[PDB]
């Protein structure tokens, strides 16, 4: 994509924010029409701005657009928690197709932070019949998009079988993730307690189970 | 009120071909262009091409001029303002770069400078170009877990593990349970395996009045697994 | 493009506005020649083409009592109300037919005639009389 | 104030001028629907509502041949004659009805139509033709 936008953009609560969109000499972002797309990753996107500063029907007037002689601009007044997602710009003509840009992640801060919900699960009896063992560490309802998970067998670090997901946005404007630990029945029987530690940026939630209990 | 539906998930090999449908409803099929745009993680989204069911005029990207063929049927008018058409798309010469979610959408306006612009999008259709084999999943139950000891909330679910082809949808009690249903994304193993889980937050008092059965429906493998989660807990924070 | 009588019934309102004279010229003169003198069958079609001109003259009276009077396109001074079809420009004239338009307006269409007959000439004429003496 | 159809028949001419559309809209469309086909009784009422539109079109021809043409209030260029109703302003519009007005004018009303049809468009049009070339 020669259509270059802003790298990564943050913002504050109830303020404005600006996203850029420009590119190549052929793609001079001038005699061409510009549109903007709100793209929730993995869900239904939305057209908000089409062909110029004119916005789509139903869009609140908090959004606005501008077109200079070499680039296009997106302005957002009164930032809301549901606006915390990635946007994209497209340049096109009446006959040519769409040309997406590089992308611009948006993070609106100044909101009420969320204390996380971390839950630990052992393998059940049916998995003990399967001769495997999987610790399940589920994370939800935390505001900043950064978590670090550590697995400790008898309070001793584990490196093999450690898998941790990526932060995923909860539909309630929070975040969610998970992490698993695969172990063998020999390593399941030869330990006392298992620990999943999730180090938050302002706290740390640790959950401890045991095969004997 | 146009409620469009695309095709189902399918698995193919590189160098082969696959055909994706795009069934429409609730609007005049011949009044709007039909766009087709993909989303691949290797090059981001790329506009593939649009077509006109009325005038029979298509327009592809020069990169898709040889391998993409888009066809449309004639609309089936239901009322004076509603028709049920169909738009198919066949793609050949499958490579590793053509793996992702594909979309078809309705044109914007019937006249003006932006007529074909995609407004109403379909739900999408994920394709994975792989030489591997279709392997069914392994579905396990999950032991209930305490979520709030003072509140009394349990968390029970099902575990879909080790399936190579397209992902799987899961219902609860034949779709009779939607409150608390929270589904986790899949994994990527070193061998190329995908595996996820699902869970629901149930009342701790709901152990002798309701029954919770998860229903896994793997369509590319054409399998179904109906599991019953045992109400006997094992978390020390949940027995109370 | 012409496409003859009613050719733009399913086209946009903007494209349909290009053929006003076409729909106007074929509604008033569907002239049947009734030179043969046949008793009971003439009164029915005569009543028909008399009620036709009665309806035509009702429409002409409605188009005369307003500030508009030319049997053409015309602008007024009554503002459009946002409650009536909450839509922007180019959304109406480029993705809508006159049929669906009148259908959506039919809920609020009855008061627009009153706003055009009273809020205009019942005050525009009076302002014309009290501003033409200087 | 409206007071409906003919409500200001005994009010002043100024107050009666506030209800011109009211008296205008109810004279042309007293529409009877003659869908039933009844022999000798339809011709009488049909002749009635045809002579109605004939009289209406006679009035419209009289209001078109004059410089006035809008079916509303209108001003001319024919001066009022002091011989016709030797009265001042506000004496007419605030203590007189249109009935008594037409009664007093009926003695001199017949020449006013001629002064409006000949002293105006038989010369105003000709002046318009000989003053529109520059
Ligand atoms: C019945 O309903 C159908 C479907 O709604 C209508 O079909 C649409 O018709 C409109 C125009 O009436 C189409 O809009 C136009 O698309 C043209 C495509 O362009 C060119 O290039 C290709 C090659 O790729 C040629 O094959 C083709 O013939 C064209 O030459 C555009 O060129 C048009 O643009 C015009 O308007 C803009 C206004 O901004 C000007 O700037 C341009 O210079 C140009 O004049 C226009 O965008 C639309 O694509 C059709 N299909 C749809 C909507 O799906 C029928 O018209 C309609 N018929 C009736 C009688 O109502
Ligand atoms: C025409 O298209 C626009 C945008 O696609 C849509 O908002 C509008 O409702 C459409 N018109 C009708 C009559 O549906
Ligand atoms: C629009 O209509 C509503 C109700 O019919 C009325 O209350 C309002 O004043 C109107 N506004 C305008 C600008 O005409
Ligand atoms: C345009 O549309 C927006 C959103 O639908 C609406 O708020 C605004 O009042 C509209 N403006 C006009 C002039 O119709
Ligand atoms: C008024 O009328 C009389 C007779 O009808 C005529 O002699 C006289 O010239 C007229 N005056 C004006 C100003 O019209
Ligand atoms: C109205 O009153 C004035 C003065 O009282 C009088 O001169 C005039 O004749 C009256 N109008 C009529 C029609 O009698």
């Amino acid at each position: 994509s020669v259509l270059t936008q802003s790298a990564s953009v943050s913002g504050s609560l109830g303020q404005s924010v600006t996203i850029s969109c420009t590119g190549p000499n052929s793609v001079c972002c001038s005699h061409k029409s510009i549109s903007w797309y709100q793209w929730p990753p993995g869900r239904a996107p939305t057209l908000i701005i089409y062909e110029d500063n004119e916005r789509a029907p139903g869009i609140s007037p908090r959004f606005s657009g501008y077109k200079s002689y070499w680039s296009a601009y997106l302005t957002i007044s009164d930032l809301r928690p549901e606006d915390e997602t990635t946007y994209y710009c497209c340049s096109y003509t009446h006959n040519s197709g769409c040309v997406f840009g590089t992308g611009t992640k948006v993070s609106v801060l100044g909101q009420s932070k969320a204390n996380p919900s971390v839950t630990l699960f052992p393998p059940s009896s049916e998995e003990l019949q399967a001769n495997k063992a999987t610790l399940v560490c589920l994370i939800s309802d935390f505001y900043p998009g950064a978590v670090t998970v550590a697995w400790k067998a008898d309070s001793s670090p584990v490196k093999a079988g450690v898998e941790t997901t990526t932060p995923s946005k909860q539909s309630n404007n929070k975040y969610a993730a998970s992490s698993y630990l695969s172990l063998t029945p020999e390593q399941w029987k030869s330990h006392r307690s298992y620990s999943c530690q999730v180090t938050h940026e302002g706290s740390t939630v640790e959950k401890t189970v045991a095969p004997t209990e | 009120e146009g409620q469009l539906v695309q095709s189902g998930a399918e698995l193919k090999k590189p160098g082969a071909s696959v055909k994706i449908s795009c069934k429409t409803s609730g609007y005049r099929f011949n009044f709007y262009h039909i766009n087709w745009i993909r989303q691949t993680a290797g090059r981001g989204p790329e506009w593939m091409g649009w077509i006109s069911p009325y005038s029979g005029d298509k327009n592809l990207a020069p990169a898709f001029q040889d391998r993409v063929i888009m066809t449309t049927d004639t609309e089936v008018p239901v009322t004076s303002f509603t028709s049920t058409g169909a738009a198919y798309m066949e793609i050949r010469n499958l490579k590793f770069d053509d793996t992702g979610t594909y979309f078809c959408a309705k044109g914007l306006l019937r006249d003006g400078s932006s007529t074909w612009l995609p407004y109403l999008w379909g739900q999408g259709t994920l394709l994975t170009v792989s030489s591997a084999s279709t392997k069914g999943p392994s579905v396990f139950p999950l032991a209930p877990s305490s979520k709030s000891t003072s509140g009394g909330t349990a968390a029970l679910g099902c575990l879909v593990k080790d399936y190579f082809p397209e992902p799987v949808t899961v219902s609860w009690n034949s779709g009779a349970l939607t409150s608390g249903v929270h589904t986790f994304p899949a994994v990527l193993q070193s061998s190329g395996l995908y595996s996820l889980s699902s869970v629901v937050t149930v009342p701790s008092s709901s152990l002798g009045t309701q029954t919770y059965i998860c229903n896994v429906n793997h369509k590319p493998s054409n399998t179904k697994v109906d599991k019953r989660v045992e109400p006997k807990s094992c978390d020390k924070g949940l027995e109370v | 493009v012409f496409l003859g009588f009613l050719g733009a019934a399913g086209s946009t309102m903007g494209a349909a506005s290009m053929t006003l004279t076409v729909q106007a010229r074929n509604l008033l003169s569907g002239n049947p020649d009734w030179l043969p003198d046949m008793t009971v069958w003439g009164i029915k079609q005569l009543q028909a083409r008399v009620l036709a001109v009665e309806r035509y003259l009702r429409d002409q009276q409605l188009l005369g009592i307003w500030g508009c009077s030319g049997k053409l396109i015309c602008c007024t001074n009554v503002p459009w109300n946002s409650s009536w079809s909450n839509r922007n420009l180019s959304e109406i004239w480029d993705n809508m037919t006159w049929l669906q338009w009148d259908k959506e307006i039919s809920n609020y269409t009855q008061i627009i005639y009153g706003l055009l007959e009273e809020s205009q000439n019942q005050q525009e004429k009076n302002e014309q009389d009290l501003l033409a003496l200087d």
